[PDB]
């Protein structure tokens, strides 16, 4: 990974060609809460649905959705979840999220700067609750960060933020979320296709992380 | 400090007082010694305080990080086991403490773990100073066939014989009781205070 | 391994070449158990068959099948085998069967990311039995993982895979799920050729693994 | 040395003297042992001098940065948590100190941390030669209804009393208010000079 | 703690009480020191409890391994090889412990293994404090010639004198045969308690 | 990162080109002071604005502003704090920010001399009070450094730079310094455009910094 | 050694033609036994003919023929021998050459894996008497392991093979057996090319390796 | 422990007992200290049981593997240099043992080995608590002329009489003869007892 | 040095011609002993004739010649004099000198295998006196050893050679020996030039070696 005539990293821009092939997922702030929606492209009745799941728990109150390599992902999610517990260990709790998506980013961005390794091919949403508040960060392969209200990643990114920054309000109820996050997710699909059962996790201020099992998910679609 | 962990049918209840002393002087009156570790799980700590909770950090984010990662609680044999590992390891640079570890995964466990990670699972254990009186109690008094509530009166006038007799033992009484109904939950003192009223005895 | 302008990683994609060279095998699972099959290229009545299996024992209640170059997947049994204990000895026991898969898949990961590494030209099926039930996971040599109710590794996989999902059917007794399995095996002998004696292991919960032995294959053939 | 923390509704006072010496031999009779570490954070520092002033050194870098990175105060209960793990993890080589930490976050905390890492949140708290001295005072005389005036007085006349009668202690009282509204305050010695003269007490 | 580990003509038998102390102090009753390690393979454990046990779990596991490996099982003399390798290995830091190892390969074997990693094999052979006790009994009744219903009562006889007059010793006796034809088996605490009333014993 | 014929290093240049790229900021000293205005390409009411932070605090009294690659710039920062509570645990303050400056500096000229790394993508400008008096230096890609009465960095920093050779005056009031500021900052910007609210932050002689909330930011625009 | 498109490893294949220029030698089980003959590239009468010996003593019960670059394979043989010792300290015996087998494919496999080296330029074949009972194996560059109940590596290995597999039948008699390995091993030299005494080595249960004396060899020309 | 080597024209002699003891506790009454390492090479052990193992096993592997290496035995001296160079090594943290090696290569030699390293040849010598009792019968009856059958018969009255006054002694005797001519060959049990027999002695 | 297509390792082959370059050396076993004779290709009247030798005593048994690069030759003879004494410190002596030359052969053969060296440009003849009886090898840039009778490296190896073919016999007496070796030399120059001073080494079993002085080896001319 070195600089382009024009300053850019091609390898970087590479990886991020890597993470625009995976499903989309997405993240909104509500009243005193956040949520993740993940599509899943589930290809195969042979499949046990249940499994690798996209969204994963970071701890009761820190969740990631990924999209891209989905080996690196895994080593990603890893990563944070290990960072997190030492942090607790260190202070006895995680106050400030966005310290957890820094660190990781911080892997990120070392992987683009030494030779030897290759960039991961890897976005991540970031969203929980800490002392500050509901929090909803992504993290692409360059280890940059940004703090939404609102936003999606993946295959369907740009479908999803257009319709977002459209339809999008603050402070909705958890239910008129979650409904406006899967009108989103279902504005991004290709001619006559189907949404046919994401994932959702949301927790509210005081409470821990809420995921929503396939008959719930449902009653949505 | 006295600590005291009891299985019943399908419950585990645990307890401990809250003295914290240096030789004679008593430096806090409400220490806590009693933690939950996990959904189904808790510990109690005697011994060197440091050294016992930075164990308590140590198995609040392993047993954490384990969920997440199985998809399932650390069965309780398994939290004794890698208690007894870590431990084991260090045993000639030890954690100076004595530790039981309670919980329920299919069946209700107490485990009594050792500075050199010796671990031994009983029907029922305590720890510290004010152990042998506890046991005197126990061995008089417990049955298998308990309730609940039988349970909880058992474990406060064992502790309560050992602040007794145990100069350093004393303070309030912290009872936590494990159901797989309700996970792990710490009595509220008002409810220990009223069955010490109930019960006829002191502090 | 580096990513293409597509953000593809060609090394990978390469080792994925490796496996599909391969014998096919399969695994399935059945009413309370799983099962696996495996093709063997015979080639010479001068080797001794009953040695250097395509199935191998990680412990007990575990087991894998390869495909692809066949030193490295010996390595990558080794580690399994070492990282199963590994885990025995800590907790006493190994709780769920896909967190040892991840483990090997990691190892696998690591392997298209540093330099001065090739990746391991391997695809795997691990089956067992763990606390959650029986398990199938496959792992391929770019680590991606997969639960499933049946799958195929190898040069047979596309058309054992086709024949499974039209013909599969969950909670088969295992006698059932047997002959599901070697009619799938021989589909995907396209000319006619005959199917010689495959490997075949099975577990059922509340028990430990068993090698069908030579006898008892020929049975279904 | 002698130094105090206790909590009030809305308030902490942390209180130490000045006395150095080397067993016997009074070197300095105005060192200094309380410090403001965070914007609503004191500490107090008794036993070894170049320990407890590395960890002071320490401890105001570490809040600051800690301070800087999350945009908001480190919680006293962390504070005492981060020293914790920091002095357990050097038990065999310790630092051989005893520290009060002291503050408000959503409420006020004292908490007493040993040289093996042992940390106990209490309402009140003393350390050095001449804690025994003022836990006479506070059993006898602390109230949690007491006005920040009534327990500035209080810790003056416990650290007076501990002056009396441990040869370690000596020298001017200091004195720091911690509240949400005026955050960390340490009184003028004026103030204290006034109150001791008020009180009835000496230097 | 007492174990035995006996060979007759095809079987080994191997047994143990269960008592754990420290000092008088008689903390469980019912602790476990005879295990399987291997298909024909068994261990005893006496000395320092978190030694003991980590080592279990490393047989255990290392047992399985090679067999997995070998497609056979690790010969016993190669257990007990391993065993005295791995102990010696760390003498001046040891595993505080004796070990009993029997099982059957092409013959029965017991092996007795000290914390240097000393390894002898015998006919049979006792460790923990009340070893001497059953050297004793094997002594004046031991017989080459035995079936193993009457090697079954004769380690029970030896374990019942042992804790007789070992306060370190105590609790139910367990016992284990090994045979090729039917391989470990544990027997059953019901056949062991009317063996011991047909024999006429207590405790 | 080699020499070429003519004695230049490439690659530091192309990390230059990487920095141009980057939001325009800027510094300026005024009597008894220095203060800090960063621009923000902020695109979307999606994102969280209060999360955003162009100018970073190192301490107290030193504040950093930053131009390029993102991720790269947040690794220099995190570099900053760390290094200045090290010169602060060792002699009890920071009597000089220029040796600040310099560490910093020293980082970035290393990964411009050794193989196997590529230079970062930034430049920071550091402003503060220290022992000398108010401070305002830049850092670029090679690890040059400058000390400077006014100055700027990122894409608008040539119309910047241009506007305050014409228009600065030392020894200003806050007020004033901040108005030429913003007048600056205006400078620019492209035809027909505002300029939506900049973060600014000042610090005097004898006081921390403070960083100006959007209501006190908007009596400038 | 990196992948090819196709999935092959090419380094590794041409190591493979150098295990094909080397001496062509053989190994085959017997009744109770297993025996190894090599053919010998004996040029000048200034040779001392009792050297270098192309069979090597692993230890008493277990030997080895190579093939290729000479100097690799004492490095292999050396490290076979070390690796005997070992496992000997260990457990007190050596229950399965298997074993002693894959550690020396392993330490292959390693230099086929990581940069910086390349592949052995050696095959081997490993006979002898264990606990399961006679074994016979072969080894080659990438560090595959296969068992044989006849095998042959070298120049005339296939046409040695192509022999043995139209002649070779299990549990013959040692002189049979080497009267079959001397016929296979003339079957593939060119016309008219006389055959010179190999070396010949046996070993059956309960007994140790013996080497054949040239007198012995004789009187099977 | 009591171990002998001697050597006579064309051979060399080796011999010991088998007794294991803790203390005063017999523990084994048949260990084995009498052990081939090479073709016409012996080595007897004395000291920790667990460190004399190690080596037995170090020894045999290094001599089989210089062996196949040199394609002849290591001489018999060379085998001692080499003892001489690992014991020393590690001094500080040694191997407590005292070795004897005998062997043929162009001449019988018996070398005796202690715990730094220090290697001495002689004609003959002996280890183990017993030896003084064993020196005492040498110095008697050793003769330069005996033949292999009068060697013998030395061995078995020497360590005899050692069984006889060291408590630490005990069991059958084991007897190994080296000759160019037959190799190592440890004597049959009855061979032995029929000459205990025949010589009026005990054991 | 990795392999060509035909397995070859063609940096080792080219280290071989820096080998043929030098000065033809020889060996000889006769009866009870072994020599060396080395030609000298003195070139000035400047040069101190009798310094930096060809043939170099590795003990007092043992002596080597070697032939190619100078500086390489002299960091192996030094390396074989060090392992010659770490044999004799930990045995006591050195029984058998091939283990000797296998151990340079080694450290010949690893510089073939490992990137970031270069092979060694380096054959050595090594000849004295173990306990087998008189031993002469040779060893090449490969690490490959062989013993021999008689054998030469240099320019002239192949001359020496074949005349060695058809004049060697065993067992002659030093002075016949000393005499056919002289012989041999001289028939590897172009005629018309003349064989100058060569040095000469011998030595007898029960013997130390012995160097021919100036005035010795003349009469031989």
């Amino acid at each position: 990974t070195v600089f382009s005539p024009d300053g850019r990293l091609f390898q970087v821009e590479y990886a991020r060609e890597a993470v625009k092939k995976g499903s989309t997922a997405l993240g909104m702030k509500f009243a005193n809460g956040v949520l993740l929606i993940s599509d899943k492209k589930v290809r195969s009745r042979l499949i046990e649905q249940n499994s690798i799941e996209k969204i994963q728990l970071i701890d009761d109150y820190v969740a990631a959705v990924t999209s891209g390599l989905v080996a690196d992902a895994r080593v990603l999610v890893d990563f944070a979840r290990i960072s997190a517990q030492q942090e607790k260990v260190t202070y006895g709790s995680l106050v400030n999220i966005e310290n957890l998506v820094k660190r990781v980013a911080d892997q990120m961005q070392q992987y683009t700067q030494y030779g030897g390794v290759r960039p991961y091919g890897v976005s991540l949403i970031f969203a929980g609750i800490d002392q500050i508040g509901p929090r909803l960060f992504d993290c692409d392969p360059a280890g940059t960060i940004n703090e939404y209200k609102a936003t999606a990643i993946g295959s369907g990114k740009d479908a999803v933020v257009s319709f977002l920054e459209r339809e999008y309000k603050e402070n909705l109820p958890e239910k008129e979320a979650v409904t406006l996050g899967i009108k989103a997710l279902k504005s991004s699909l290709e001619e006559g296709e189907e949404l046919k059962a994401p994932e959702i996790a949301s927790i509210t201020v005081g409470n821990k992380y809420r995921i929503y099992d396939q008959e719930e998910v449902k009653k949505f679609l | 400090t006295t600590t005291v962990g009891i299985t019943l049918k399908d419950a585990v209840i645990m307890a401990t007082e809250r003295r914290v002393t240096m030789e004679n002087f008593i430096m806090h009156k409400n220490g806590k010694k009693l933690f939950q570790i996990d959904t189904y799980t808790g510990m109690t700590i005697a011994g060197l305080v440091g050294d016992a909770q930075v164990l308590v950090r140590y198995m609040k984010a392993e047993l954490e990080l384990y969920r997440l990662q199985r998809r399932v609680n650390m069965p309780i044999e398994a939290v004794a086991t890698l208690l007894s590992n870590m431990l084991n390891q260090v045993k000639y640079m030890p954690y100076m403490v004595q530790l039981l570890v309670g919980g329920i995964d299919t069946a209700p466990h107490v485990f009594s773990i050792d500075a050199a990670g010796g671990s031994v699972e009983d029907i029922y254990a305590s720890t510290g100073s004010g152990s042998p009186f506890v046991y005197g109690v126990l061995e008089s008094q417990y049955s298998e066939k308990m309730t609940v509530d039988e349970g909880v009166d058992l474990v406060i006038r064992a502790i309560s014989a050992a602040k007794q007799r145990d100069s350093a033992s004393g303070g309030m009484i912290d009872v936590a009781v494990i159901t797989r109904k309700d996970g792990y939950v710490q009595l509220p003192t008002d409810q220990i205070e009223s069955r010490i009223r109930k019960l006829g005895l002191i502090l």
